[PDB]
This record gives structure tokens, sequence and C-alpha cells, in this order.
């Protein structure tokens, strides 16, 4: 065994606290520190601090004193992130590691947002001549809250000329758009639909791409 | 405080060869150094412990290597299981400190961009909004030009980029740009081009539109 084991991801509102927990399996966890390490886009990696199931020792970094709070219980197996009065910043993939072993990282997501179901467009070539032997379609999903969409061309038979793309963050609001390219036989003759399905606010919208009148 | 420095950030190789990456500390670290891997949504995996010492279950194509404050690690045959970000940690003094990372990218042909451009939707307009967005599809190597412009005038503030990574059926890279106006702006001008520079040829690719056809 190598294991730690992760609690789940968290969605949370600003101002609030959450506490992360990461389980220890195949080893004796007592003999050995845990490090909890930040990841952000914007930074790479950081290290909170770490603490010794045996020892009961904390170290922390100095920024996150004060946010960070390191605690362990012996009889679970399992050491514990409680992240203070939360912000936007905060925002980010929380690990635990050993050095040698690393969990799987608990996304945490801090946002003042309510659900919000994606408002789904249309894109269409412009109506002049632009038909040479391929044509590009779109798709635009703009809105949304929180995170997961799924995106689909005809559900599942065009996957061949699809690009979706990373969702940005518009107001604390998500952004996905999504290109399909097919032959000038395939459009407008046959039909091109743009499937979004976003669980959380339980939509589920095909969008049939029409030709500029 | 102690620091870090990996190079290069980021490879072009091909299957089948050599890679070298480093770190290098700021202070000597005696051999205190992890090396680790990770991958679209995995688990960081440790390939090297300590400076030079495998891991348990790891193939000997990775080689740690360097004392002091220079240690490199090495790949003597990069295997498709290999592609993806390798970091390194000095675990010597706390805090405990990284490197920046190193992506490795599969190599191959120049391919310049297919650009497209789409007004916005009657159905967006409506509501107030007006997005125009601008498609870069499968080009190599990533590095792109994407300039914004209303009546001949380059615009900044409101654009908007999204980059999806290496293509596991071409090796390209696509790119997606969004302006977004108001309705209220949007209808002030008339001309809205999308124009792009990049390896593949000396002159930018222009797509643009007129607002009412022409």
């Amino acid at each position: 065994q190598d294991q730690l084991q992760q609690s789940g991801a968290e969605l949370v509102r600003p101002g609030a606290s959450v506490k992360l927990s990461c389980k220890a399996l195949g080893y004796i966890f007592t003999d050995y520190e845990i490090h909890w390490v930040k990841q952000t886009p914007v930074h790479g990696l950081e290290w909170i601090g770490g603490i010794h199931p045996g020892s009961s020792g904390t170290a922390y970094n100095q920024k996150f004193k004060g946010k960070a709070t390191l605690t362990a219980d012996k009889s679970s197996t399992t050491a514990f992130m409680e992240l203070s009065s939360l912000t936007s910043e905060d925002s980010a993939v929380y690990y635990c590691t050993r050095k040698d072993y690393w969990g799987q990282g608990t996304l945490v997501t801090v946002s003042a947002a309510k659900t919000t179901a994606p408002s789904v467009y249309p894109l269409v070539p412009v109506c002049g001549g632009t038909t040479g032997s391929s044509v590009t379609l779109g798709c635009l999903v703009k809105g949304y809250f929180p995170e997961p969409v799924t995106l689909t061309w005809n559900s599942g038979s065009l996957s061949s000329g699809v690009h979706t793309f990373p969702a940005l963050l518009q107001s604390g609001l998500y952004t996905l758009s999504s290109s399909v390219t097919v032959t000038s036989n395939t459009w407008p003759s046959q039909t091109i639909t743009c499937n979004v399905a976003h669980p959380a606010s339980s939509t589920k919208v095909d969008k049939k791409i029409e030709p500029r009148v | 405080d102690i620091k870090m420095t990996q190079s290069p950030s980021s490879m072009y190789t091909s299957l089948g060869e050599r890679v070298t990456i480093t770190c290098k500390a700021s202070q000597d670290i005696n051999s205190f150094l992890t090396w680790f891997l990770q991958k679209p949504g995995k688990s960081p995996k440790t390939l090297i412990y300590r400076a030079n010492r495998l891991m348990i279950g790891v193939p000997s194509r990775f080689s740690g290597s360097g004392s002091g404050q220079t240690y490199s690690l090495t790949i003597s045959s990069l295997e498709y299981e290999d592609m993806g970000i390798y970091y390194c940690l000095q675990y010597d003094d706390f805090p405990l400190t990284f490197g920046a990372g190193t992506k490795l990218d599969l190599k191959r042909a120049d391919a310049a961009p297919t650009v497209s451009i789409f007004p916005p939707s009657s159905e967006q307009l409506t509501s107030g909004g007006a997005s125009v967005v601008c498609f870069l599809n499968n080009f190599y190597p990533k590095e792109i030009n994407v300039k914004w412009k209303i009546d001949g005038s380059e615009r900044q503030n409101g654009v908007l980029d999204s980059w999806t990574e290496q293509d596991s059926k071409d090796s390209t890279y696509s790119m997606s740009s969004t302006l977004t106006l108001t309705k209220d702006e949007y209808e002030r001008h008339n001309s809205y081009t999308c124009e792009a520079t990049h390896k593949t040829s000396t002159s930018p690719i222009v797509k643009s539109f007129n607002r009412n056809e022409c």
C-alpha cells in the first residue's frame, strides 16, 4: 500500500470554512509527517504546513499561518485541514503528501454565485459566399454556475472535427465555446445540433445551427 | 527564501529520445530532492527520491543525478505514458518549495491555423450582449498572435482566450478568441476582423465580416 485518500470536492460561500481530510492507509500513520500543498494555475505549488501524527508538532508556512490549521486523529488514521474565513483566493486544488506518496487532491471553489443555467447560442458563418470545401460551425454556452457542463454535437455521431474549450470565467459565471468542422456536402443539408447538459440546474438543450438569413 | 529554478519550462520531443530536465536551488540542499510527475487529472506520482534513488514501481529509463545545488533528471527513452508535467521538490529546510514545472509536448511539423469568425447570434443580441468569436484551429506550434480590429483599430479590453492542449490525433493546438461588447457598443461600428500571426506565414491571417453583410 501507498495510499492517502482525500475528502470530496467542496463548493463553499465566501467567509465560511471548510475542513479537508486526508485518510492514510497501508502504513503506520504515526511514523511520517503529512504535508498540505496548494495548487493554483497562477502560483504553481505552494507548501501550507505539515503535521506529525506521532509528536503532534505542526509547522506552518508564514503565508498560511492563520488561514490553515492542521490537526490529526490517530484512530481514524486521518489528518485534517480547516481552512478559515474563505475568499475567492483560496479556490484551488489542495493536496496531502508524505513527500513520497501524494493524495489525489480535493478541489475547493469559493464563490458567491447561485446556480445559473447556461445560455446556449448557435454560431453559423456569415450570410454570403463563405463556403469552401469545409465549413466550421459553432456553439456558445455562456453564464453558467457551477462548473461541469456536457457539450456534444449530434450526441456522439460527430467527434472528428470537434474542439471544446476549457471554460474561462467571466464575472463569476462560466463561458464555453465549441467548434465543429464538416464538409460542404454535410451542412446545411443535414442537421447539426449542439447538445448541452448542466446537471446542477437540470438543463438538457439541443440547439440547431440554422443558416443565417 | 530557498528558490528552485527549473529548466526548460517546456519542450518539444518525439517519443524514443533522451530528454533531460533541471532544478537548481539557491543554496546547497544536500540531495533532499524528489522529482514527480503530474498528469491530466491524476495523482502526482513520485519517480525519484533523494536526488538519484528510484521509487517502488518505476522504470529504469528515469534517472536522477547531480548534487549540491544542481540536480538533473533523465529519461533515456520517452514513452507515451511519460507525457505530462515534471516538478522538483526540495525538502531539506522549511518551508518546502517547488520548481515551476516542465511540460513535455509532442513534436511535429509546422501547421498554420484555420481561422473562422462568427458574428453574434440574434438571440444573444436580444439580451443586450454581443459576443464576437474567432476560432483558430489545428496549428503547431502553440505560439500564436490574435488581434481584434473594430473598423481598422485594435481593441484590447474585453478580449478573452481559451486554449486546448495537444490534440492526440494530430498534435496541433486550438484557439478560441471572444470579444464581448454591449449590443449598443457592437452596433456603433461596422467591420470586425480577427487577425492571427504565426510562424507559418510572414503575413497575418485575416478573417473579417461587415455587420450588415457589406
